[PDB]
RNA sequence: AUUUAAAUAAUAUUUUAAAAUUUAUUGAACUGUAAUGUUACAGUUGUAUGUACCAAAUAAAUAUAGUAAGAUUAUUUUAGUUGA
């Protein structure tokens, strides 16, 4: 992040990166993906239990 | 009428304190006396054998019923008390302490004159225990040690049953024909949600603050009409 | 104000007390030389209202 | 014991207002809290002060039918929920129609 | 209403005026509003200044039986003026007091009084009524007690 | 700790810019001092105004008469 | 911080370099009780710092 | 001669107190009413009163019963809300105030302190010196008695006339001092020696804010526990030796039952004064509660345990729901609102009352109804104050064409006429609330969810396919879409029209219905 | 974020903080009376906190019984 | 309060221009109604329009002119960085 960049960068200039820009700041291929929509805040306890 | 106050003393003597006094009357009888002054007790007899003991036995409770109830009501740090004892006697007496605990009490003795008024007996003998708790004040040691005391000691005056009329409940209905410039900044700082709205509230004076929009609309439509 | 003109003032006008703060940390101090250290330590007028 | 209550030798500073402006509103004839008012300047001590009355009648003395003895319509401000704004509202006394009896005319009026 | 509107109704601003004021104000606000002016903070308020023999006479005039504690002070809401000896003066709380402290000045015995007698040992009358509850606590004794 | 000198500086500027022309006017002060609160009254106009000199109104409260009333 | 409230004892500094340079010069005289009057008088001090 | 009229000097008929100027000013300001003395009840109100019987039974709590009685802010209220411990019903807090009589009506709730499980009482402080009738009535009701006084308030002959009142009726009272926090030792000496010289016995010492005692009171109620206990064994040796004659059968049977079942929460809800407070008093057989015309009668909500045609129940009655606009100003008000949704919350069946002799539910009554409707409860509406309402037809017409313009689910709920005075119709009350209950337990078969499904897609975006009913005290159906893209679910018109459906078809009528998009996956 | 709670977060926070008594939560033997306090800061201010209040029913009962005491 | 300065002076702050809004007022000779050319009804508004720009007309005003834009009067000059 920025915070975490400027405060290497400013502080320790000889400082390597490992970084692979393709798979980062990306979730894992092996992983899926649901977001429920829920009419009312009420309706999420009854969506947890169905999902349990 | 009044809760929570502490009950008077259930002596014989002492029907002064569970009488309701009547705020009229203890205007009436002001009494002040040196405050180094801590506590008063009136002792009389039931019954006198001889007619000046009597007439000294009556005296002695018409002055307890006058001015005892209203020297504890103006003082408020000196304890007034009136006993009367199951014996005979002619030589009623008052004894008068003080802040003082190592001051020894003093006696005054009731020694009417051989005729006099009631109200003459009554005025001498206030006018005697004045002066004796004047002097008994004044012989004090230690003043600063004295003054102390009277800081720390409470309010002794809490079990009169005092009844106002039509002065006010409050002080500060009692005092209302007064500037009372003796105000503490912390009690009187309003302590609320929105102190200032509720004062503009209270009193009506806007803070420089703009008139309403609905209020506009309304003097408009007002003016159509 | 009357110490700095006493031109404006040909009698001495009575001097009001200092306040309980002054009182406290000044005019009764002895640390500070307070002009009323002798006052305060006075005992007479503690003992009677004539004194 | 706890560290979230002033200690009790512990002494804040003042803080609210001083006694000379708590003075300034009692000799002007109001309650020490009415020191507590959003903005006050020369020209809103003296609107507040009263000594002008700020009050009207309906109509002109000349030509008012009613019997108003010291009633006069005046007008409350209440300050809105938040402090920001007011309004402001008139008030009439009650009238109410005197049927007396007059022992001169010895008939109601 | 065009008060409570806050409309700016001015003879020389529009040519229009609001009904409910009146027409001619003999103090404007402003003057109102200067108490120093008005009240008696440190203004003077007799500018006469009598000698010996006028202050003589006057005192002479006030009749007998009159003390200074007879005459309050006026309320705030009060001009604080003090006319000459026109009349009786001493009716007048600021003029009263003006002539005591130029007979202090001149040194002319003041024989009326003072405003309040300090009471300081406790003798006869020693049962008052105050009905207006002011001179018990105004008392120098309750005074000298709380100072202590 | 101290704060950001840009916000000082702004602070600053916000206080200077009072009188602008005169270079040598030191910045207004963040709170008012003695000889600041006492210029005013030292000016002549001031000077024979004897009820605002020598900080009237920083001095507590004058003790009032034995007898006041407001009515 | 550092609120002057109505009552706040802030005194302005008088350096006592200041006063003895005052009357080694001549303008104090050193046989009578100095004031702050005395001060003001022989202009050791102005108008501006008598708050 | 010389003086000047006597006059004000404040102008304006001002205080100069801000605090007596904030009573004058009142609600806003000051939201918590006074303390509510005994209401004046007639003879004739009496006679009614007696006359009255019970349309359910009141249970008698097996446990211990333990009352807590003494004047106002002895931190009565405290030291309930320490003892107690509700874990099925989570926010039941008793308001605790510095005010005087804050609590309105009897409380009890389920309190353990070391493994020991009691119920106790909470009662109004004493008022006028004279506790009303409700809390002379609980606490005769009560086994054991803990007389709670404070140290900053000396005794008073209300809580000697309390003693004496207790000694007179026999009942086993124990004295605690409960602000022993603000006094100190040499002071300490002197109050217990007064407790101890009044005649029960050692005071215990006690702090609510330190929570200091609590260890302490366990070891003085542990025997009247162990008592207790023995002789609810001896009554149930007593019941299985005697059950040869019937009525003890049956009530062996209840009291088997009792525990092979579980309770249902109802809870009564309404505005300020629709008269929840007397349908509950009605329904229980007397006034367990108390009812008065002012607004806000109650401050916290009251429990009864009872059993109506052999089914346990806790017939609950709440304070008042209020208006955002009314407890903006008055939060308190809000506070207590805001209690007795956290019990509207919990609760498995709720009914609203609405006065009839307004003619007609309002829209805040809409809103309860639709809350409690999101909230999941089967919900039931109730016109009260039928014996006072005059044109009946008219108001009946009015209820119906109310909930015919409802949109939702509460559309379908149905409305019973029911007065407290007269005491119409309350078996009915209570038979629908059971059925409403029953409905909300109630399960579907998942052929004929599909079947019907199959016929309404005839009947009348992507389909679906499967369809069941996944939980069961909320009925809540899951839908599956025959789709992979996650944000192409149902439109809301056509999940409103299927929950239509099946409130119609499955008979949950006052039951709310939800329903589950999911995709394939 | 509570409503209407008579004890508001600086409250609540004193009364869980007091609720600590180190006389509970440590053992103390006689020998240690005389030679060690370790509630000494704290229980002094304490004490100072008790007497900023003060109780009427305690102050009555120490009044009547100097009253007995002085005859 | 161990412990170094100073020339107490204030008033000003481009310019043109916001769909503006506000206050007060007039207009039914045009137009639109009712009445039988005339009368009556008008800007929190009368019946598309209300006198050849309907967010009408007349009079007053310099609104956060700012996060619209435009203009802005004095050649021959005399010192640091051109994408951080
Ligand atoms: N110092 C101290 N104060 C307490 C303690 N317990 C309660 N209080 C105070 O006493 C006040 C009274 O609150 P409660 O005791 O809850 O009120 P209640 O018991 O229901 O009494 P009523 O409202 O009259 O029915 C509260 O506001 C607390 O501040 C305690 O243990 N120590
Ligand atoms: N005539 C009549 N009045 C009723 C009936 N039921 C309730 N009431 C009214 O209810 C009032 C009593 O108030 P409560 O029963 O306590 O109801 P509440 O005002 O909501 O009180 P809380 O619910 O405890 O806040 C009475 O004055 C009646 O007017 C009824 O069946 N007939």
């Amino acid at each position: 992040t920025r915070k975490l960049e400027f405060v290497v960068g400013k502080k320790y200039p000889d400082a390597v990166t490992c970084i692979r820009r393709q798979r980062m700041h990306r979730p894992p291929g092996t992983l899926r993906h649901r977001f429920l929509p829920v009419e009312r805040e009420r309706e999420k306890m009854d969506t947890l239990q169905h999902l349990l | 009428p009044f809760k929570g106050l502490p009950k008077p003393k259930r002596q014989f003597g002492n029907e002064a304190a569970e009488v309701i006094w009547p705020y009229a009357l203890l205007l009436e009888r002001v009494v002040k006396v040196h405050p180094f002054t801590k506590s008063i007790y009136v002792y009389y007899a039931q019954r006198q054998s001889t007619a000046r003991g009597k007439l000294a036995a009556e005296i002695a409770r018409s002055f307890a019923r006058e001015f005892l109830i209203p020297i504890t009501f103006h003082n408020s740090q000196v304890y007034t008390e009136a006993e009367m004892l199951l014996e005979y006697s002619e030589t009623p007496w008052v004894v008068l302490h003080s802040l003082d605990n190592g001051q020894k009490p003093r006696i005054l003795p009731v020694a009417p004159v051989e005729g006099t008024p009631a109200h003459t007996a009554v005025e001498q003998l206030l006018a005697e225990v004045v002066q004796g708790c004047e002097a008994l004040g004044a012989s004090v040691a230690d003043p600063v040690t004295a003054t102390r005391v009277l800081n720390e000691r409470p309010l002794q005056n809490q079990y009169v049953r005092v009844d106002y009329q039509w002065f006010g409940d409050t002080p500060d209905e009692r005092a209302s024909h007064l500037v009372r410039w003796e105000f503490e900044p912390e009690q009187i700082e309003p302590k609320i949600r929105h102190r200032t709205r509720h004062v503009l509230d209270w009193l009506n004076y806007d803070g420089n603050l703009p008139t309403h929009r609905a209020v506009h609309v309304n003097a408009m439509r007002e003016k159509a009409r | 104000y009357q110490e700095l003109h006493p031109e404006e003032y040909p009698i001495f006008m009575d001097q009001e007390l200092p306040e309980r703060r002054g009182l406290e940390s000044l005019a009764t101090n002895p640390s500070k030389r307070g002009w009323l250290t002798r006052w305060y330590e006075d005992s007479s007028k503690y003992a009677h209202p004539a004194a | 014991f706890s560290t979230f209550a002033l200690n009790p030798e512990t002494s804040v500073a003042p803080h609210g207002p001083p006694r000379g402006l708590v003075n300034r509103y009692v000799s002007m004839g109001l309650p020490p809290w009415a020191a507590w008012c959003n903005k006050v300047n020369r020209y809103s001590l003296y609107r507040m002060s009263g000594v002008t009355q700020r009050s009207f009648l309906p109509k002109p003395p000349q030509e008012m039918d009613v019997i108003w003895l010291n009633e006069r319509v005046r007008e409350r401000v209440r300050t809105s929920r938040q402090v920001q704004n007011v309004y402001r509202q008139l008030k009439y006394p009650y009238v109410k129609t005197g049927i007396h009896y007059s022992d001169v005319l010895d008939h109601w009026v | 209403t065009p008060m409570m509107l806050n409309i700016q109704n001015m003879m020389w601003w529009n040519g229009k005026r609001n009904l409910y004021r009146a027409t001619y104000r003999e103090k404007t606000w402003y003057e109102i509003s200067r108490t120093g002016a008005f009240t008696k903070g440190r203004r003077p308020v007799m500018r006469q200044k009598y000698s010996r023999e006028a202050l003589q006479a006057a005192l002479a005039m006030v009749p007998p039986g009159f003390e200074v504690a007879d005459v309050p002070r006026p309320p705030q809401r009060i001009l604080a003026q003090s006319e000459g000896i026109v009349g009786r003066w001493y009716s007048n709380y600021w003029t009263l007091h003006s002539m005591r402290y130029q007979c202090l000045l001149a040194g002319v015995e003041w024989p009326l009084g003072e405003r309040q007698r300090p009471r300081t040992n406790y003798d006869e009358p020693f049962f008052f009524a105050d009905f207006e509850e002011s001179k018990a606590r105004r008392d120098y004794r309750s005074r000298w007690i709380n100072v202590n | 700790r101290p704060i950001e000198p840009q916000y000082q500086r702004l602070y600053m500027s916000r206080l200077r810019i009072r009188d602008h022309s005169n270079k040598l006017r030191q910045p207004m002060r963040l709170r008012a001092t003695n000889a600041d609160i006492g210029s005013g009254s030292s000016s002549i106009e001031w000077e024979r105004a004897s009820n605002r000199k020598y900080g009237a109104m920083l001095a507590p409260p004058k003790r009032q008469d034995f007898e006041f009333r407001v009515v | 911080p550092r609120n002057r409230y109505e009552g706040k004892l802030v005194f302005s500094p008088l350096r006592l370099s200041k006063l003895l340079w005052a009357i080694d010069t001549g303008r104090i005289n050193p046989n009578e009780v100095i004031t702050l009057y005395h001060l003001r008088q022989a202009n050791v001090v102005g108008e501006r710092e008598i708050v | 001669s010389f003086n000047l009229p006597r006059e004000r000097q404040i102008l304006g008929g001002l205080h100069a107190d801000w605090r007596t100027q904030m009573k004058r000013s009142g609600s806003i300001l000051n939201d918590i009413t006074p303390a509510l003395p005994d209401t004046k009840r007639t003879e004739e109100q009496r006679r009614r009163v007696a006359g009255w019987r019970p349309v359910v039974k009141l249970l008698g709590d097996q446990r211990l019963r333990i009352a807590i009685v003494g004047r106002m802010n002895s931190g009565k209220s405290s030291l309930f809300n320490l003892l107690r411990l509700e874990p099925t019903v989570p926010g039941r807090s008793n308001v605790v105030r510095d005010f005087d009589g804050i609590t309105r009506d009897s409380v009890e709730g389920q309190a353990q302190l070391e493994g020991m499980h009691f119920t106790i009482i909470d009662t109004p402080g004493m008022v006028q010196g004279r506790m009303v009738e409700e809390a002379f009535r609980t606490v005769e009701t009560a086994d054991a008695a803990i007389f709670v006084t404070a140290v900053d308030e000396d005794i008073m002959p209300e809580e000697l006339s309390l003693m004496q009142y207790l000694h007179l009726k026999h009942m086993p009272v124990v004295l605690l001092a409960n602000k022993m926090d603000l006094i100190q030792e040499e002071e300490e000496e002197a109050v217990l020696d007064r407790y101890n010289s009044l005649g029960f016995g050692n005071a215990i010492p006690f702090s609510a804010r330190r929570k200091s005692g609590l260890e302490m009171l366990a070891a003085v109620l542990e025997p009247l526990y162990h008592i207790h206990a023995m002789h609810k064994v001896e009554n149930d040796w007593d019941i299985e030796d005697l059950a040869m004659q019937g009525d003890e059968s049956a009530m062996e049977e209840i009291r088997e039952r009792n525990c092979s079942d579980r309770f249902i929460r109802i809870a009564i809800v309404g505005r300020t004064n629709s008269g929840k407070s007397s349908l509950v008093n009605r329904l229980v057989g007397f006034e367990r509660n108390r009812a008065v015309d002012e607004k806000n009668s109650t401050r916290d909500p009251v429990e009864l345990p009872c059993s109506y045609k052999g089914r346990k129940l806790k017939l609950i009655d709440t304070a008042g729901l209020a208006r955002h606009r009314y407890r903006a100003d008055r939060d308190f008000i809000g506070r207590i609102h805001g209690l007795s949704v956290n019990e509207i919350r919990f609760a498995h069946v709720v009914i609203v009352v609405f006065d009839a002799t307004e003619g007609h539910p309002n829209k805040y009554d809409m809103a309860v109804l639709h809350s409690v409707a999101a909230e999941g409860r089967p919900f039931l509406l109730c016109a009260n104050k039928w014996d006072a309402v005059l044109d009946q037809s008219a108001t009946a017409e009015a209820i119906d064409f109310k909930i015919k313009r409802q949109v939702r689910e509460v559309k379908y709920s149905n409305a019973v006429v029911v007065s407290a005075h007269t005491g119409l119709n309350l078996t009915l009350l209570m038979d629908q609330a059971l059925e409403l209950y029953d409905k909300w337990n109630k399960r579907v078969r998942r052929a004929e969810l599909t079947r019907l499904w199959r016929k309404m897609e005839k009947s009348v975006v992507a389909r679906i396919g499967r369809i069941t009913q996944v939980n069961t005290r909320p009925p809540t159906f899951l839908l599956q879409l025959q789709t992979k893209n996650d944000s192409n679910t149902l439109p809301k018109a056509l999940q409103e029209m299927m929950k239509n459906t099946l409130v119609e078809e499955f008979d949950f009528r006052g039951v709310p219905i939800r329903l589950i998009q999911e995709v394939k996956d | 974020l509570k409503l209407s709670p008579d004890r508001t977060r600086n409250e609540e926070i004193q009364d869980r903080q007091n609720a600590f008594v180190w006389s509970d939560e440590h053992i103390f033997r006689p020998h240690q009376h005389f030679t060690h306090d370790p509630c000494s800061w704290s229980r002094s201010l304490e004490q100072s906190m008790k007497k900023q209040r003060k109780l009427s029913m305690v102050e009555r009962l120490r009044s009547l019984e100097q009253r007995q005491l002085e005859e």
